[PDB]
């Protein structure tokens, strides 16, 4: 601890340096948003969504995509 | 602020990607329609270029299989104007 | 047209490049209680043109030396520096490159050779010793210079300098990422061999590649350095200090780009007069010990800030 | 006093705004009053090219609902 | 040979409107005309052969054409203002123009009855059933 | 092409100046491993940068967890390389 103190006052870059190294190694683990990144980026539609044949008995949005069925990004909205 | 701004920016990005998602069907048809035209047009000239050549099947898949295979850029514009070919070939690397 | 747009974006910069030396020989002057050059022309405006003509007329002595690694070196220095203004995104850029910042980083990196080539070409001891040290800190500083940009990009989403105008529509990237601005500013001071970090032209130390260079060759690097002095400052004024952009009127972007670039260009002039020059090892001690650990760690913080703050930047 | 460093700067500034205003009006002249399309990704080049074919040879000319 | 289809077989009315026009109406077209669009698209991939889904493609252009004829007839002016402002921008970004977008969107809701699809709800995969039997041995494997 | 046009003007402007310079005025063993060592370190860092350069595209990768897990490991292992550079007289000129 004592060195820590002087280290905070002498060579006070490394201290800050390491501190950040860690804080970046922790925040991701504990955060209410970390999960969104893999979703928000997952959702972003880049490649055309090819439609499947309607053999039947499916929950897939038929016709207008506006159908209430399917995935939603209201989580992205009001995020 | 950066967190909120990029989240907004992301919303705009999903909006316009989806805008093409909707419009690509119109383009896909257009592309194919035009693509075939280029192949066929080349067929006409093809049926007029090596006619004299002996043992000359007007055209034949370089392959054996008979399934549609997307045409290479050269095939589409090879016989056509040099510029046309160049445009396609070096027309993106060179910005608008 | 495009040709006209090449004159503009070049000449204008060259004329401005000339007026920087003048605003350097006067701002350093008033800081040191002296008028500076005002007698040639009105208020010294003709002063930059005057020594340019004196420099080109004086004999370009070719030492009893290579004759190519000697003439390639200033040509390369001016060519890369003026070239790096090609993709700069004032309002909208001349040649918009999707991987623009990699172009700027790569083009800067190539200038280290000119120093290496000039030092080998001179064939005198002062030149070689100066070049080896000069090349060392330039590439040493390049390593933190590059990592500092990678942190930026990850919060911009792309390598294209044009994207930052849309990233900085609400706040400068100084507020966030200020800790790196400082570290970008100090690295911009090293890479332009300006004062705090200028042991290359160190006179008391190695009087050094420019030692054997006189007249026209002296001028070309010379011109190069000063154009760079501006370019790097301008990159600070796009990447970290984002000038207000209004799509309806594009020039207030360039007007503020003008104001911020001049002030930060004024700052390295002010830094020069204010500080003694660092020691060769004291310079590398800073980058490898003081800055690189700060930069690498803050680099990780900039891969984490996006993810857990669900702020991953929009590509494109 | 310090009044005098301004002359020189004025000629620097004026020579650093020209470029930004110039490049941004030699674009809006050559492209028909519409900002030069930035084709970062092919889709955009496609759309741009499609535009060329749609009218004249130049993409800036833009046909509308009345076509 | 190559069995390349004939021109008369591939000649059909063309949309031909500036890409900008489309991007502005993109959202609505993704709305009023995906039933047929999708179908053409579904044939496009199962078939693995452009040569085998052109009849559907002609339907695509057509559906869109009237989509345009409706808008031309109603709320043409709004749309005209929205596209012109959208076109000026270099990347034709949607957010620079929101005031023009609102009047164009509100009107066609008022007259055509259509609706701008909320953020998303166009990316989601669709189910369209098509008579064209499921391709057999796509890839023509021996 | 547009870039080619600009660049050749750029070289032309510089070659013009050097020539004017020459045409108008008509009227051995400096070695320190430290220097070599730096150059080396420099590339080890430069090659590392090259590995980090794709991170802007990789941010958008669906995985995310693996991305960061990978990137953090790379930065940490190189920094340890630096750390040992410190222990060694390396970095001590
Ligand atoms: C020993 O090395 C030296 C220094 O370090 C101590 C200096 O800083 C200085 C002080 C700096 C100066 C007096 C500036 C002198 C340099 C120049 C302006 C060279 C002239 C450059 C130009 C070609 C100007 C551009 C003009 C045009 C060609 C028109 C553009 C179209 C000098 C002179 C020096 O020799
Ligand atoms: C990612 C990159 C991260 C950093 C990469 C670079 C790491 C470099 C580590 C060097 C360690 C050896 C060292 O030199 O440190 C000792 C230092 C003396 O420096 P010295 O090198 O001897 O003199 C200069 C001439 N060479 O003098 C010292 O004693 C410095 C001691 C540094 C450690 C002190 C504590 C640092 C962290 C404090 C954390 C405070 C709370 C953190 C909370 C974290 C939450 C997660
Ligand atoms: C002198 C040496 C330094 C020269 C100046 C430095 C130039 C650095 C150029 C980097 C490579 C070009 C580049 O990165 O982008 C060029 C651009 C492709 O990028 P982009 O347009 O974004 O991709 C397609 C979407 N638009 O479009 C292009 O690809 C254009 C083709 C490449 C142009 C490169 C610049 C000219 C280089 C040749 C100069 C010839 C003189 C060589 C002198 C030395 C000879 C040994």
């Amino acid at each position: 601890s004592a060195f820590l103190k002087n280290a905070w006052a002498k060579e006070p870059v490394l201290v800050v340096s390491f501190s950040v190294w860690g804080l970046a190694i922790i925040m991701p683990m504990i955060s209410p948003y970390t999960k969104y990144a893999s979703m928000i980026n997952k959702a972003t539609p880049y490649n055309y969504p090819v439609p499947v044949r309607d053999d039947g008995n499916m929950p897939d949005v038929p016709s207008h995509p506006q159908d209430p069925l399917g995935p939603s990004l209201d989580w992205l909205k009001n995020l | 602020r950066m967190m909120r701004w990029n989240q907004e920016r992301r919303r705009l990005l999903i909006e316009d990607l989806e805008a093409r998602i909707a419009l690509m069907p119109l383009f896909q048809a257009e592309k194919d329609r035009r693509t075939l035209q280029i192949l066929r047009e080349n067929l006409e000239e093809e049926a007029i270029i090596m006619k004299d050549v002996p043992n000359w099947k007007v055209g034949e898949s370089v392959f054996h299989t008979t399934r549609w295979v997307p045409p290479l850029i050269g095939e589409m514009y090879g016989l056509r104007t040099k510029e046309e070919m160049s445009n396609a070939n070096f027309g993106f690397t060179w910005y608008t | 047209m495009f040709f006209i747009n090449i004159l503009t974006l070049l000449v204008p910069i060259l004329i401005a490049m000339a007026f920087l030396t003048l605003v350097e020989r006067k701002i350093l002057g008033y800081m040191q209680l002296r008028k500076g050059p005002n007698i040639v022309g009105p208020y010294g405006i003709l002063q930059p043109f005057a020594d340019a003509m004196k420099l080109f007329m004086k004999e370009p002595m070719r030492p009893l030396t290579s004759m190519s690694l000697f003439i390639i070196a200033p040509t390369l220095s001016l060519t890369l520096a003026l070239s790096l203004w090609v993709p700069l995104p004032m309002p909208h850029p001349l040649i918009n490159l999707n991987l623009g910042i990699l172009f700027i980083l790569a083009t800067s990196s190539l200038s280290v050779y000119s120093i290496l080539w000039s030092g080998w070409a001179s064939n005198s001891k002062y030149s070689l010793f100066g070049a080896l040290r000069a090349v060392a800190q330039t590439i040493s500083y390049e390593v933190t210079m590059a990592i500092i940009l990678l942190s930026v990009l990850l919060m911009n989403g792309s390598y294209s300098l044009q994207t930052l105008i849309t990233t900085q529509e609400h706040m400068w990237l100084l507020l966030p990422a200020w800790p790196m601005a400082m570290m970008w500013f100090i690295s911009t001071l090293a890479e332009t061999n300006r004062a705090p970090f200028d042991l290359t032209e160190g006179e008391s130390e190695l009087v050094g590649f420019n030692v054997e260079y006189a007249a026209g060759p002296f001028a070309l690097f010379f011109m190069a350095e000063y154009t760079n002095i501006i370019l790097m400052n301008a990159l600070t004024t796009i990447i970290f200090l984002g000038p207000l952009y209004y799509i309806n009127l594009p020039e207030l972007y360039s007007t503020n780009f003008m104001m911020e670039a001049l002030l930060l260009s004024s700052t390295f002039l002010w830094i020069r007069a204010s500080y003694p020059r660092f020691r060769y090892d004291q310079l590398m001690h800073l980058l490898w010990k003081n800055f690189l650990p700060l930069t690498l760690a803050l680099c990780m913080w900039h891969i984490s800030l996006p993810i857990f703050t669900a702020g991953v930047p929009p590509y494109m | 006093m310090w009044f005098e460093i301004l002359p020189g700067l004025a000629i620097m500034g004026v020579c650093l705004v020209i470029p930004g205003v110039s490049t941004a009006y030699i674009h809006k002249f050559t492209n028909g009053g519409k900002e030069k399309r930035v084709a970062r990704v092919q889709y955009q080049w496609y759309l741009m090219e499609r535009d060329r074919r749609i009218s004249g040879v130049n993409r800036y000319y833009v046909s509308k609902g009345l076509e | 040979i190559v069995e390349l289809p004939t021109l008369e077989e591939l000649k059909v009315e063309e949309v031909k409107v500036s890409s900008a026009v489309l991007k502005a109406a993109a959202h609505h077209y993704g709305a009023q005309c995906d039933k047929t669009n999708k179908e053409f698209m579904l044939c496009r991939w199962e078939e693995k052969d452009p040569r085998r889904c052109l009849k559907e493609g002609k339907l695509v252009n057509g559906c869109a054409l009237n989509f345009f004829r409706q808008i031309k007839s109603h709320c043409a002016e709004p749309f005209t203002e929205y596209w012109t402002c959208l076109d000026y921008s270099n990347m034709q970004l949607f957010r620079h123009c929101r005031q023009q977008q609102a009047k164009f969107d509100q009107c066609v809701l008022d007259k055509l009855g259509w609706v701008r699809p909320d953020l998303g709800q166009l990316s989601k995969v669709t189910k369209v059933k098509t008579d064209r039997p499921l391709p057999e041995n796509p890839y023509h494997s021996r | 092409m547009n870039l080619y046009t600009v660049i050749f003007i750029n070289i032309l402007l510089s070659l013009t100046l050097i020539l004017v310079a020459f045409w108008l005025p008509q009227m051995r063993l400096p070695f320190s491993m430290k220097f070599f060592l730096v150059a080396i370190t420099f590339l080890l860092f430069d090659l590392e940068i090259a590995l980090l350069l794709p991170l802007p595209w990789a941010i958008q990768t669906i995985k995310t967890s693996t991305m960061m897990i990978m990137a953090f490991i790379l930065v940490t292992i190189l920094s340890l390389g630096l750390a040992y550079e410190w222990t060694q007289k390396g970095l001590e000129w």
